[PDB]
């Protein structure tokens, strides 16, 4: 520690020069300026372009995240403008770059302190464009950020959320079965978790849509729908009490046939959430006595202690 | 605008020979089905509802009617309209109903109640008679053909004078290449209806076509039974009217140029009503082969994202509607205006002078009407006008200035300090 | 002046 | 068969719309034959049903449900039945001035399986279906998010046949002028840029398609410029509309 006040200073008098001058050296300067104990912003703002002239995945990912971290040291409006410029340029690098992980890293770099910058529609449109991507995780980040912005900008974001809900339901009802269907059910779950304010008005439509999926026949898809139902129970609370009977019947039918389905843990957890959130805690063992065996027999058959 | 012409080319519901229509093509007119009544009522009640529906727009206007115009009734009507409105505009309506469809010449077919008893009238004659400026409403099966014909003949008049045109407004149902489709759900006078009761018409169209479960329990029976006077905000109709006008004016101010917006939507009540309803009807009517047509150079306002909020304003309001009608439930005020004022405050909170200016200044203009949201709007304006001088000038350009000026005729001395503060900044 | 009714 | 049916068709042709006097009597049985007859003559009957559709259009509205059902049941991607079904789809789009949107979602899950199954060298199965999708126009306002991914995957592949490459690029261009693709802009332009550095056969084509998108995006197109141009410069590729539009955009003067 005793030499740090010198060593880092010396490194700066190198690193700054290496930031100006070279793609490899500038990449090193970025990576080692971010990771280390330094105290440059104008240099990183232009090195954001210089690290791009490279074909290495790790360089792109780590240097993008490092430029994101470095350009937010102290945020003020000038810092907001600089970070917005460079992060938009990195999102443009995202569309230039077919790599999923680089795009995910760039989008996840968006710290919550810049939410005010995203409050304006001129900047929320960038997130709505980010929703228009082919990768699940990027769209998950976009939904989370947009739903967080829902606290501030209803006039801008409410139609976005409604359009996404309608689109996702249409995709689930029309796009057929596949990995994309599982991703779509997960998308609806993320939208529900991040948008309780809209789903609560529209709980009955979305709940009917979710119920019909399970009542139709597809492992994973049924699992995503079931987890989404449990999440809706968490969000809604007492609203689903009228449906608790049918929902418990469906889930117990699954658990009895758990030997033929994936993630019985999800169904058990879903019953727990449903009864805990709706208040049906003691009716089922009278209405549905068999559960008194199952919850006990599960402890002598299933070998996963989780 | 002075005077209005109501030209009724009704051959007592007799179909033309040049069409062969399906069984559910007995489409009403003016919410009246003339096929169930004879000439004395099939021709009269339509005119009665036209008169009522248009007095609802401007009762002051000199309304004149012409049922079964043959030759001389046309000339007397348009001559009288010229005399009353030698310099001002003259509104002029069409239906194109009855026996054979409107043609390029401008004929009428109501001479002696027959397919063959037609009259070779000319558009050039009417344009010569209408030497003054003019407004036209073409609600026809081939209304775009009539628009193209009228543009060409008005251009002919302009060429003849150079070797009324260039001060003309035209609105129409469809394009010349696209006839009105045989949709039973629509009334026959589609373009008269949609510009007349746009609220319930848009509600019905979306209830039929927006195949979404977001608003369960709402059907067309409820839409036909909504209480309200389009200004009584205690019912859905007043709130929906206010919100729809606010949305349309906001999108037009954001999108349309100032040279046309500041004249069409400000210098005449009926022109503003027709154009607002026309943009909403355009959003409805583009969905099928009924491409609307218009005279002024107006970009496609329907594409604007704020129209999505329109659906939300519907989605909330209709969610209350089944008990508003059946159970008489008092309407709950929509959060639309509060949300948009929050958006205005968000733009203010950005603290940047030269982003794109606030899109919600027309919303503020139409929120200064009533106290319950005018107070928030006035506080927001006080915050806004402390920005650079552009914030002042734009407040004059939007049209907020006349409304705040009008608000400075009240006796609310508890409110006057804020109003004088704001008005002192707007006039700077 | 105004195109709407105002609480004035 | 062809001696009877054609005569009826000829009479209907000679009657035009006047054949509506007989359609309540004839068409219910005619459709029944389509459900019962052998496939080889079933295709010919589908073609003659298309002829009748072209004849009358709106007057077979009450029969359109059964027509769509019959089309969907026998949709097995056979080249003959596929071309016949596409002809019927185009004819029904012409007939349905404002009601095709109520029958399009009935066809989407049967179209999504066409693109992502066939791998023939530019077979008519995909190309003529893409032409049909071009013909839809404004009806794709609430459904392009369903059909766009497989259409994109046709040219996105590295070994796409040239008919499958120009198609889904000319198709995007033709739909671009009438539809707003701002929401779909990323998912469209990025996989197009993936193929700009591929074979020269598309050098103009994709760029021409991009030109239309450019005109709609304007200022927004300054997220696609560094992606698109830096791959275009890898080869000698130009397009005058694209060049003048980009000059206008960067200059900020689009008049």
């Amino acid at each position: 520690p005793q030499l740090k006040k010198d060593i880092q200073d010396g490194l700066l008098k190198m690193l700054s020069l290496v930031l100006m001058h070279d793609v490899g050296s500038i990449t090193l300067a970025l990576r080692t300026l971010g990771s280390f104990e330094f105290e440059l912003t104008q240099f990183v703002r232009h090195c954001a372009d210089h690290f791009l002239n490279s074909e290495h995945k790790e360089i792109r990912m780590e240097a993008a995240r490092t430029c994101s971290r470095l350009l937010t040291p102290s945020v003020s409006q000038t810092a907001v403008q600089v970070v917005a410029d460079v992060l938009s340029k990195l999102l443009v690098v995202g569309i230039t770059d077919p790599d999923p992980d680089i795009r995910y890293c760039v989008l996840a770099s968006l710290d919550e302190r810049f939410d005010a910058h995203l409050a304006q529609a001129e900047n929320l449109q960038a997130l709505f464009v980010a929703l228009n991507d082919q990768v699940f995780e990027i769209r998950e980040l976009a939904i989370c950020t947009v739903g967080r912005l829902s606290s501030m900008n209803p006039a801008f974001v409410m139609p976005f959320l409604r359009k996404m809900l309608i689109q996702i339901l249409t995709e689930l009802e029309h796009s057929g079965i596949g990995r994309i269907k599982e991703q779509s059910a997960r998308m609806l779950g993320h939208l529900v978790s991040n948008a309780p304010r809209l789903i609560r008005p529209y709980m009955e439509p979305i709940l009917k849509a979710l119920i019909l999926k399970l009542k139709d026949p597809n492992p994973g898809v049924i699992n995503n729908v079931l987890a989404t139902i449990g999440e809706l129970a968490q969000v809604s609370g007492l609203e689903m009490r009228k449906w608790v009977d049918e929902l418990f019947i469906i889930i117990m039918d699954m658990l009895q046939d758990s030997s033929l389905l994936a993630k019985r843990q999800v169904a058990l957890w879903t019953l727990g959430q449903l009864v805990a959130s709706t208040g049906y805690v003691v009716e089922p063992y009278r209405k549905y006595p068999t559960l008194l065996e199952v919850l006990l027999n599960f402890l002598k058959t299933e070998q996963n202690q989780g | 605008t002075v005077s209005v012409a109501l030209v009724l080319c009704l051959n007592v519901g007799v179909d033309p020979p040049d069409v062969v229509k399906t069984t559910p093509c007995a489409r009403l007119e003016c919410w009246i089905d003339p096929l169930s009544m004879g000439p004395q009522k099939a021709l009269e009640t339509i005119g009665a509802n036209l008169q009522k529906q248009y007095e609802n727009w401007q009762p002051r206007a000199r309304y004149k009617q012409s049922l079964d115009p043959t030759v001389d009734e046309v000339k007397k009507l348009c001559t009288s309209l010229r005399r009353n409105a030698k310099e001002e505009r003259v509104l002029f309506h069409y239906n194109g109903h009855g026996v054979p469809r409107p043609t390029v010449n401008g004929e009428v077919w109501v001479f002696n109640k027959n397919y063959t008893q037609y009259i070779p009238l000319s558009i050039y004659d009417l344009q010569t008679w209408m030497g003054s400026p003019s407004i036209f409403v073409y609600d026809c099966s081939n209304a775009g053909l009539i628009v193209k014909s009228f543009k060409q003949f008005a251009l002919q008049r302009e060429q003849e004078l150079e070797v009324s045109m260039k001060n003309c407004i035209q609105l129409a149902a469809c394009e010349a290449t696209e006839l009105l489709p045989m949709i039973p759900d629509l009334p026959a006078d589609l373009f008269t209806s949609c510009l007349t009761t746009p609220i319930k018409i848009a509600l019905r169209w979306f209830c039929m076509q927006k195949c979404v479960s977001l608003v369960p329990g709402v059907t067309l029976d409820l839409i036909e039974k909504i209480p309200g006077r389009l200004n009584d905000r205690r019912t859905p109709l007043g709130e929906l009217n206010w919100i729809f006008t606010a949305i349309t004016d906001t999108i037009a101010w954001n999108v349309l140029p100032r040279d046309l917006f500041q004249k069409l939507f400000r210098q005449d009540l009926l022109v503003a009503s027709l154009f607002r309803n026309f943009l909403l009807a355009e959003r409805i009517m583009r969905s099928y082969n009924c491409t609307p047509v218009s005279s002024p150079r107006l970009p496609p306002t329907y594409m604007h994202a704020m129209w999505q909020a329109w659906d939300l304003a519907v989605d909330i309001c209709l969610s209350q509607l089944p008990t508003i009608i059946e159970e008489g439930t008092a309407f709950r005020h929509s959060p639309f205006f509060a949300e948009q004022l929050t958006a205005f405050q968000v733009w203010l909170t950005m603290g940047v002078e030269n982003r794109n200016p606030p899109e919600q200044l027309p919303i503020v203009l139409q929120v200064l009407l009533s106290q319950v949201h005018r107070l928030r709007a006035l506080d927001l304006l006080g915050r806004f006008l402390d920005l650079g001088p552009w914030a002042v000038s734009l407040a004059l350009s939007v049209g907020i200035f006349p409304y705040v000026l009008k608000l400075l005729q009240s006796s609310a001395r508890e409110l006057r300090p804020l109003l004088v503060f704001i008005w002192a900044k707007i006039l700077a | 002046e105004s195109q709407f009714e105002m609480d004035i | 068969h062809t001696m009877v049916v054609q005569a009826i068709t000829f009479i209907f042709k000679s009657l035009g719309l006047k054949c509506v006097q007989f359609l309540p009597q004839v068409m219910p049985t005619f459709l029944n034959v389509i459900r019962v007859c052998d496939g080889a003559i079933r295709e010919f009957l589908f073609q003659q049903l298309g002829m009748l559709v072209s004849f009358v259009k709106s007057h077979i509205r009450p029969y359109m449900d059964e027509i769509v059902t019959l089309m969907r049941e026998f949709w097995v991607m056979n080249t003959s039945i596929q071309s016949t079904i596409i002809l019927l789809i185009e004819q029904i789009v012409v007939a349905l001035g404002g009601e095709f949107k109520l029958y399009l979602p009935q066809l989407i899950p049967h179209m999504l399986r066409v693109f992502m199954h066939d791998n023939s060298p530019g077979r008519i199965v995909s190309i003529k279906l893409l032409a049909a999708i071009q013909l839809f126009g404004a009806n794709l306002d609430d459904y392009l998010h369903l059909l766009l991914p497989p259409i994109v995957k046709l040219f996105d592949a590295p070994e796409a046949p040239l008919p499958s490459r120009k198609a889904a690029l000319e198709t995007v261009d033709r739909l671009t002028e009438s539809l707003d693709f701002t929401d779909y802009a990323s998912r469209i332009i990025h996989p197009i840029v993936r193929t700009l550095d591929q074979s020269p056969e598309l050098r103009s084509t994709a760029m021409d398609t991009l030109s239309s998108l450019v005109f709609q995006l304007g200022k927004k197109y300054q997220i696609f410029i560094p992606m698109v141009n830096k791959v275009l410069v890898r080869h000698r590729i130009n397009h005058q509309r694209y060049d003048v539009l980009i000059c206008r955009i960067v200059k900020g003067y689009t008049l």
